[PDB]
């Protein structure tokens, strides 16, 4: 295939999306979910492994890491200590309101994806970290976890597979550094919610110090999916090292902000004006796209005219894919204190543990409040760029690298209205 | 610990005193302000030995090499875990 | 906002706070969902439930916290201070929480901030003097395709104009309890003008499966 989008209905995952079906078991059952799972469940480890890996399927928490790559790391002897997979519901992202469409409306496809990972990875419980924001959506998936064990497809001998199976569901406390998947494992233990260094990986040492594999809430839900309809049905979508379908919400300036399953490398503006309606305003009305959610770079619309939304042409239109939030910013933003409220988030948001973030994430910020004014001079942009370089790559988690690549995708594609905003500050206050 | 690299010799300190009229510290040992430096302590030994002086040695204390890991501080089992981060 | 704390008359460890058993049973169900020897994880869980039986966290609440589970009361203070939503101050009954971050910034939360600041006489931080409404200003609650929206303590409303959390708080001061949803015509996360996707019906169990399964 050359061209990619326009997803049929019966090619779906996330069938109810919406809320227009019963996500209940009754519901779900009738949906294709739990069909079949303790045959999922006899064949094995490496058959799910290798299902996983057959499929394509990358990371959908944002990074996207190989996930049957990763998954393997659990495949190894138990050394006494018991394995968990832990499913990272936390979505703190701006932009991404993904998971909670997925928890609050299939939640037990989230269920039989801990089931079928867990079996996987060998893992003994599932702790689904939360938001704690979502509380409604966690009292939803508690009642789809009592479902769950009252029907025998979790708990005690599981699906009628002989394999002891626990899901666990841990709040959070309102923390956006707690979807860091380490700093997630200590907020699961009890302390701050700070990232641990790496290595070691989750893998090694993880939750309570045993074997661990967090992964997201829609790479976790998938995965039945993909080992019923088969790993070549989800590697025969998107493009190659692209694979599958994929969650979008379109939020900001288009007529019909709205979550959408679509084809992983369908084109940004067919997309928008598919399944959004369009910029408000008109296509010509665009000034910019955050693609993937906040901390990915910007595009202007020169670039959005022409871009596939998977993660290697996004990499390659000097962004990321993320979380695939698509924000949509027309002609009437000031974008300048879009990202300085961008930046503010991330300073708010920040778990203070090392020096560059803590300090210079801050410290972004306030050159970035007076960028809004105006109140600085040119010689600060390419210096606040270098302040940039001086927190990414150099910090424990990737929050300083989400918190330096919105200021380096507005420098890089809006430099002349920094320098205009300043320029006309010092001509009508001198 | 780059103050910690070459072998020194010092003299036994000596009486300081009051001066009466400032209240500076007076004193009367020539050799109360020289510290010697000295690459090995054989050649501290022999600059001793050479000058005629009565020397003692105290010998170098190494820093013992410790065993370090960023994991064992979140450990299943053990009391190595740290309780906060 | 501080980080310390300092004794007043009322928020002191001589404050009466005590679980309610219902309560003690509920924390014996958080406990036991972690590992023997890893009691400390429940940490997060029941200093929240403290947050709901009381409203905010007096220092007797970290305390018996740090009691009931044997950590030191340090570790209970540091997980109360690096949370936003445990209330170290007595808040307001309705705690409204406003989401300003861009995508919500973008689709004018800034005219819902200033509509409750206009309605309740107050600004961003204060509560009403009736201790019925807290309005303070959030980050990315999660809910950016219904935007602009606010939290109100379990409840998330959405799709809001002025006019919408005008009557939200009318009716909040009346009593009544509304429906946690978009006051547009949508129900959750749709396109607002009609479904462009999953208009066909689902297909059930068995469809698509792979042979050997
Ligand atoms: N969904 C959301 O709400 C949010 C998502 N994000 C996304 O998070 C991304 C950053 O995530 P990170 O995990 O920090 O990035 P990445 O460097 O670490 O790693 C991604 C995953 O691969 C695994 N991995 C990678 N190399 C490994 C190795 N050698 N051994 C074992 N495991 C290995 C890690 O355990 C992790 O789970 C950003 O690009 C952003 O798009 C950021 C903020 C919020
Ligand atoms: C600051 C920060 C916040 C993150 N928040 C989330 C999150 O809320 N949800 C999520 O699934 N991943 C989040 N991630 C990505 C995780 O580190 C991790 O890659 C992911 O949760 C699990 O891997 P997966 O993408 O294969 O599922 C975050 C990363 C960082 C650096
Ligand atoms: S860079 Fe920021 S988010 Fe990461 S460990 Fe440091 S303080 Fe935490
Ligand atoms: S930006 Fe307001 S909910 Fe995410």
């Amino acid at each position: 295939k050359t061209s990619f989008g326009s997803l049929k209905d019966e090619d779906r995952i996330f069938t109810n999306l919406y809320g227009r079906h019963d996500w209940r078991l009754k519901g779900a059952q009738s949906r294709g979910d739990w069909y079949k799972t303790k045959e999922i469940l006899l064949k094995g480890p490496d058959w799910i492994l290798g299902e996983v890996k057959t499929s394509g399927l990358r990371g959908r928490g944002g990074a996207g890491f190989p996930t049957g790559l990763k998954w393997s790391f659990m495949n190894k002897p138990s050394d006494g200590r018991p394995k968990y997979l832990v499913v990272n519901a936390d979505e703190g992202e701006p932009g991404t309101c993904k998971d909670r469409e997925i928890i609050r409306h299939d939640p037990h496809k989230l269920v039989e994806g801990c089931l079928v990972g867990g079996r996987a990875m060998g893992a003994r419980a599932a702790y689904i970290y939360i938001r704690g924001e979502f509380y409604n959506e966690a009292s939803n998936l508690q009642v789809a976890i009592r479902e769950a064990y009252e029907a025998g497809l979790i708990g005690k001998n599981a699906c009628g597979s002989g394999y002891d199976f626990d899901v666990f569901v841990v709040r959070g406390a309102g923390a956006y550094i707690c979807g860091e998947e380490t700093a997630l494992i200590e907020s699961i233990e009890g302390k701050q919610g700070k990232p641990r260094l790496k290595p070691p990986f989750p893998a090694d040492v993880g939750v309570f110090g045993c074997p661990t594999t967090v992964a997201n809430v829609e790479t976790v839900a998938v995965s039945p999916t993909i080992c019923r309809r088969g790993g070549a049905w989800f590697a025969s979508f998107g493009r190659e090292r692209n694979s599958g379908t994929k969650l979008f919400n379109i939020s900001g300036h288009v007529n019909n902000p709205c979550t959408v399953e679509e084809e992983m490398s369908v084109p940004l503006k067919e997309l928008i004006e598919k399944h959004a309606g369009g910029v408000t305003g008109g296509w010509d009305n665009l000034l910019a796209v955050i693609p993937g959610g906040s901390s990915t770079p910007l595009i202007p619309k020169s670039v959005c005219e022409t871009v596939l939304m998977d993660f290697d042409a996004l990499i390659q239109a000097q962004t990321g894919l993320g979380t695939a939030a698509v924000i949509v910013m027309d002609r009437s933003t000031d974008i300048v204190k879009a990202i300085a409220r961008l930046i503010e988030f991330y300073k708010h948001e920040s778990c203070g543990q090392c020096t560059p973030c803590r300090e210079g994430v801050d410290w972004m910020n306030k050159v970035m409040a007076r960028f809004v004014r105006g109140d600085a001079r040119p010689a600060e942009i390419d210096s606040l760029w270098e302040i940039s370089k001086q927190i990414e790559g150099h910090t424990i988690c990737a929050l300083g690298d989400g918190a330096a690549w919105p200021v380096q995708g507005l420098i890089r594609h809006f430099r002349p209205e920094l320098e205009e905003r300043m320029q006309r500050f010092a001509q009508q206050h001198q | 610990v780059n103050n910690t690299k070459k072998w020194k010799m010092e003299f036994d300190t000596r009486e300081r005193w009051e001066n009466p009229l400032m209240g500076w510290a007076s004193t009367a040992d020539p050799l109360s302000n020289l510290v010697l430096t000295f690459s090995t302590k054989e050649d501290a030994i022999a600059f001793a030995e050479k000058n005629g002086w009565s020397y003692d040695v105290e010998e170098r204390k190494v820093p013992k090499p410790k065993s370090k890991s960023y994991g064992a501080n979140f450990s299943w089992n053990k009391r190595t875990r740290v309780s906060t981060k | 906002a501080l980080f310390v704390h300092r004794d007043t008359p009322k928020n002191n460890p001589e404050t009466p706070f005590d679980f309610t058993p219902e309560n003690y049973k509920r924390i014996e169900a958080i406990v036991k969902n972690y590992p023997e020897g890893h009691k400390a994880a429940a940490v997060l869980p029941v200093l929240d439930l403290a947050q709901r039986q009381n409203g905010w966290l007096p220092i007797s609440a970290m305390n018996k916290v740090a009691e009931i589970l044997q950590v030191p009361p340090m570790r209970v203070y540091e997980v109360a201070t690096f949370y936003t939503m445990y209330n170290r101050k007595p808040v307001g009954k309705y705690h409204i929480q406003v989401c300003t971050t861009t995508p919500c910034m973008l689709r004018n939360s800034d005219s819902i901030l200033e509509a409750i600041q206009k309605k309740l006489g107050i600004k961003v931080g204060e509560t009403t003097p009736d201790k019925l409404f807290t309005l303070i200003e959030v980050e990315c609650l999660g809910a950016c395709v219904n935007a602009p929206m606010v939290q109100i303590n379990d409840n998330y409303y959405e799709d809001l104009t002025p006019k919408d959390i005008e009557e939200i708080i009318d009716e909040l001061k009346a009593g009544k309890i509304p429906k946690p949803g978009p006051r547009s015509g949508r129900f959750s996360c749709e396109p607002a003008g009609g479904l462009t996707s999953l208009t066909e019906p689902p297909k059930g169990p068995g469809f698509g499966v792979q042979a050997g399964l």
